[PDB]
Formats: C-alpha cells, structure tokens, sequence
C-alpha cells in the first residue's frame, strides 16, 4: 500500500473502501 | 484530526482504519 | 431537493455533501 | 436503516441529514 | 446543509444529487 | 457563474438548485 | 474511444469529461 | 433518450458529445 | 481491511488507492 | 480474473494489490 | 472533446472511460 | 509521463488513449 493526499470527498471514499461493512466516522472538526 | 492527518499531510490506508467503527 | 437511489460509495459521497463540516457516521447494517 | 433504505429503495437528502453530527 | 468548494467533476456530481430527475445544466463559460 | 460561485468561492446546495431544470 | 454502460452520476461525469468548457445539459426522461 | 440509452443499453462517447453546448 | 464488491470505475479507483505511486495495469477480460 | 471477480463476486484489497507495478 | 487538469483518481477515471474494455496502464513514475 | 502530461499540464482524451492496452 501507499501514501497520498486525500481531501474532500476522496477522503470519505478511501474510508468507505478501507472500512466497508464496519462503517466509519468522518469528523472534520476533530 | 483525519483532515489534518490526510489532506494537508499524507496518511496511509492503515491510519485510515483508525476511523473505522 | 429530490429523492435518490444511492448505493456503495455514492451514499457516503451524499453524506459528505449533505453533512459537510458537521461530519457523519456511516453505519451499515451488519 | 439508511444505508439499506437509500440503496434498496430511495431516500431524500433530508433523511440523510439525520446522519450528520 | 453546508458550504464547500466544489470544483471540476465534484460540481457536476453535486448538481446531479441536488437536481436528480429534474436534470440540470452545467455552463462554465457563463 | 456556477464555477465562479462554487469552485473559486463557495456555494450552498440551495444555490446549486438554481441550475436545476 | 469505446462504448460505455453509464448510470447515475457516471453519466454526468462522462458528460463533464466529454463536454468540458463547452458545458452540457442533463435531461433525463421524466 | 441518452440517459436511458447509456444506462439501459450502451453508448459511445461520440453520442454523448451530442449533449454538449 | 475488508472485502469489496467493485464494478466499473470503482475497481479502477480502488486500484489507484491501493497501488498509488507504484501504478497498475487494468486488464479486463475481453 | 480480478476485474470480474471483484465485480461478479467480491475481492479483498490484498488481492488487488496483485495488480500494482 | 476538450483539455482539463486531471489529477489523482480523476486521471484513472478518465482512462477508464476512454479505454474501457481495452484496459490501460497507470504508471506515475514514468 | 501521464501525470506530468495531465495533472500539471493539460491533456486531451486523445492523448489519454496513448495509455490504453
Ligand atoms: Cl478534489
Ligand atoms: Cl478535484
Ligand atoms: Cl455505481
Ligand atoms: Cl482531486
Ligand atoms: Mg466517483
Ligand atoms: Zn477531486
Ligand atoms: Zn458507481
């Protein structure tokens, strides 16, 4: 695997692929 | 957080698993 | 705004757009 | 719930809004 | 709802979600 | 227009409905 | 270029790519 | 039309080009 | 990481994320 | 192969990794 | 058709649409 | 390459076909 800048929507899409079934949280203000 | 860790800096897929439920 | 049929990453994109800086939790069933 | 509802039948952006923090 | 920079493809995807069935137009030169 | 209003500045989902048919 | 099966936001993305700075109208049936 | 054709059966990028302004 | 159901551009996005700066070949059957 | 497997049934990110250069 | 900056994921999505069935390669280090 | 040709500069869909298999 690798390291890239993931901004905006791209970040939540990466989390979707990574977490899938498990779900995730997206909390910018933290 | 997540935005600091990934958009402005860079992160791995493995750090992203930190935010899985 | 209209109704939407929304699967996979599309759901999570729509949540990014709707929630924004407030964030969200993606909580699929099982 | 939502994820199933939006995908299996349909949902409104107002319903999605129930998932924001 | 919220306020974010929507550029390129992201703008047309947002319009799709927003307008759906209704359709929309995307006219950069205006 | 739309690009000025959203990419360079910011816009709401509600302003985006201005471009629905 | 090839034929494409294109639904939802995918159609509208493909229109963004093909039309560019010329823009386009997204005109679904009903 | 196009939206149905590209999604229900297939379409070419040349056909899509009919939708640009 | 989890299993993923991945079609169309989704497969190729997942390959971009997984492969990164190493790159990849997208080699569909026929 | 992969493209069919990931789409028709499922696949893991570890399997995808077989496609990187 | 037209000319736009295609970066990150957007580049591989454009290649997908362009190449389709034919497949493609994505090699950043070249 | 491809990244130089498209992200930092700009490219056409036709240049992109250079990278089809
Ligand atoms: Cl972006
Ligand atoms: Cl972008
Ligand atoms: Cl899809
Ligand atoms: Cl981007
Ligand atoms: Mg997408
Ligand atoms: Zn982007
Ligand atoms: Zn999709």
């Amino acid at each position: 695997f690798v390291n890239q800048h993931l901004c905006g929507s791209h970040l939540v899409e990466a989390l979707y692929l990574v977490c899938g079934e498990r779900g995730f949280f997206y909390t910018p203000k933290t | 957080g997540i935005v600091e860790q990934c958009c402005t800096s860079i992160c791995s897929l493995y750090q992203l698993e930190n935010y899985c439920n």
